[PDB]
């Protein structure tokens, strides 16, 4: 997360850390949608162009964390993966269309002050909250700057980061990039003439873009950090997997087997 | 009261009978005592049933009282902590059916040389087991099966030569493993399994670095940041990791996390990573 | 049919459940009003 701030404790109880077993490293963000289901970005697991292909046995999931590297005693919970489900039509070849994957925990996890699931939007909620100008929230332990090129400042945070960003109208999203956009994604971030800054960055994928419903006071996950070009660059916007549009595939795997 | 000190607050009673040359529990103490300190006495023999009353007792300290025989009789359904360290026990007491709500057991620095068959049977709530400073040579298979909730295991300063390949099976919450200052030369196949171990102490052992020290070889590699050197208490072993503390043959300059298996079978299975370069940069 | 967690989803133990608001959730709510 670039130009965001340290999150308050328990501010994003659904935040999930995808951890690689060997070597040990944080590879992506994710979100808890139930006591046994985790949602993330497909390319965090499978991205053939970089020879990336992670299996259930290669990862662990860390839930309830705040610090990026410190083990958090009786606060975080570490779970194993029973099964990984990547959208069958995930397009890794050109634009990461349908950048989504579900992860089934081996055992259900107990909730606490630090561990609680986020809601998935319904028809009315989606149609109501997804409007240009409306602000959502993105969280993550990803890079604080572009790290592939010399730059001042630390690369990653010691604590979970948060930033609030405005949803952007499709035409503006489309003409800001040469990459082909689909209805299965949306972009957010401040325009060149708004002043404020902020964006997701490498390491933040899988992380959730959430919005609070003024109606029932619940938090819903509208997006999944998917991609961008550079981080927080003027005239550029971060792109997110449109969760609601993939709702049917999500329900189908979630309710597929008994339990 | 006339013998020990008594205090209350939060509603819990805490009696302190330390260093009072006692050979048995003093004359009737508060029936609502929660904490009982019987340290440094002369309890060569002690009967648990003698505490049967005081049904609100949760913490019992019988350390440094040269106990060689603990009579496990009655029950203490609310006893959570039990310190039996620095005594003369030669056989581990079977506290299963007697102490069901026990979560912390310390039988450190005694005279144990081996552990019973169903040693921990019935202690499903156990979170911390301390057996440091004894003379165990081998641990029995399934020792921690009855304690799936274990978070800490201390087996330091014993006479262990080899660990049961499946010792850590289960243990979904194990975060601390102390095996320093033993007689270990190698680590079984998948001893550490898939679980993440935040704090491990493996120094002070004569690791024989050959071809079957490779599993442990890579594990150390992956867990380089989770290996620490025990110093003492209050230090909080969360200060500066130190994987190099694990040396071949306990031979200083021969860290195990830097031992090329030269002419060892399968050129790609144990320690076959370290493929790419990384350049991390976090802050305070 | 059963997921185990919803119906309670989106309500944070340290915030909504304690009638406490975080430091910037107000920024989100204010964006729901026509900014002209
Ligand atoms: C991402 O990486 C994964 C592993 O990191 C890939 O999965 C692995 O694929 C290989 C094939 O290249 C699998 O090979 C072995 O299994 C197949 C059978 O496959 C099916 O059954 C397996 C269980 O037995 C499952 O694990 C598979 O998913 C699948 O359902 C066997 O046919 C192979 O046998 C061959 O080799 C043996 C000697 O080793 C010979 O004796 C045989 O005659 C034959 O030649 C293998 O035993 C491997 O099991 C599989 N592992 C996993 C975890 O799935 C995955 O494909 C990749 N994904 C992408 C998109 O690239
Ligand atoms: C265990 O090791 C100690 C320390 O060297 C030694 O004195 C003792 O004899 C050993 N115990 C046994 C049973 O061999
Ligand atoms: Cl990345």
């Amino acid at each position: 997360i670039v130009e965001g701030s340290d999150a308050e404790i328990g501010m994003s109880p659904w935040q999930v850390m995808l951890f690689r077993k060997s070597p040990q490293e944080l590879l992506c963000g994710a979100s808890l949608i139930s006591d046994r289901w985790v949602l993330t970005a497909a390319h965090c697991l499978l991205y053939p162009p970089w020879d990336k292909n992670f299996t259930e046995n290669d990862l662990l999931v860390r839930i309830g964390k705040h610090s990026r590297t410190r083990y958090e005693r009786n606060i975080e919970k570490i779970s194993m993966l029973e099964k990984i489900y990547i959208h069958p039509r995930y397009n890794w070849r050109e634009n990461l269309d349908r950048d989504i994957a579900l992860m089934k925990l081996k055992k259900p996890v107990a909730f606490s002050d630090y561990i609680h699931p986020v809601c998935l939007p319904d028809r009315e909620t989606a149609a109501s909250l997804l409007q240009a100008g409306y602000k959502g929230r993105v969280t993550g332990w990803g890079n604080l700057k572009e790290t592939w090129t010399a730059n001042v400042g630390k690369g990653q945070p010691s604590v979970l980061q948060v930033v609030n960003l405005p949803i952007v109208e499709r035409p503006v999203c489309k003409d800001s990039t040469r990459i082909r956009i689909t209805d299965n994604m949306f972009c957010a971030g401040y325009k060149p003439d708004e002043g404020k800054r902020g964006d997701a960055c490498e390491g933040d994928s899988g992380g959730p873009f959430v919005m609070k419903s003024p109606f029932n006071n619940r938090w819903y996950q509208m997006g999944i950090v998917s991609w961008g070009e550079g981080c927080d660059r003027d005239g550029k916007y971060g792109f997110y997997t449109h969760v609601f549009r993939l709702k049917k595939w999500i329900q189908k795997v979630i309710d597929q087997f008994g339990e | 009261h006339p013998i020990c000190e008594v205090s209350k607050v939060a509603s819990h009673l805490e009696v302190n009978c330390d260093k009072r040359n006692l050979t048995a529990l003093p004359p009737d103490l508060p029936k609502d005592t929660t904490i009982l300190h019987l340290s440094e006495n002369l309890l060569y023999t002690f009967s648990l049933a003698t505490l049967m009353p005081y049904t609100r007792l949760t913490q019992l300290n019988l350390d440094r009282a040269e106990l060689t025989k603990l009579q496990v009789d009655g029950t203490l359904p609310v006893l959570g902590t039990l310190d039996l360290s620095h005594n003369q026990l030669q056989s581990l007491p079977l506290l299963g059916q007697t102490l069901p709500a026990l979560t912390v057991l310390d039988v450190s620095f005694n005279r144990l040389t081996s552990l019973p068959l169903g040693a921990l049977r019935g202690l499903g709530e156990l979170q911390e087991l301390y057996l440091k400073g004894n003379e165990l040579k081998t641990l029995p298979p399934g020792l921690l099966t009855p304690t799936p909730k274990l978070e800490k295991l201390s087996l330091a300063n014993n006479n262990l030569t080899e660990l049961p390949a499946g010792l850590l099976n289960g243990l979904e919450n194990l975060d601390t493993l102390l095996l320093q200052e033993n007689s270990l030369y190698t680590i079984p196949k998948g001893f550490f399994g898939s679980h993440l171990l935040p704090f491990a102490f493996l120094h002070g052992n004569p690791w024989l670095c050959n071809c079957e020290i490779l599993y442990f070889r890579r594990w150390l590699q992956d867990n380089a940041e989770n290996v620490y050197v025990w110093k003492q208490g209050v230090d909080v072993k969360a200060m500066t990791s130190n994987v190099a503390s694990v040396q071949c043959d306990n031979s200083d300059k021969f860290p195990v996390y830097k031992y090329p298996g030269k002419g060892c079978p399968t050129l790609g299975d144990e320690g076959d990573t370290d493929l790419y370069d990384y350049y991390p940069e976090e802050d305070t | 049919t059963f997921g185990s967690g919803e119906a309670d989803c989106g309500l944070r133990p340290l915030f909504e459940k304690k009638s406490l608001e975080d430091k910037t959730e107000r920024e989100l709510l204010e964006s729901y009003i026509d900014g002209r």
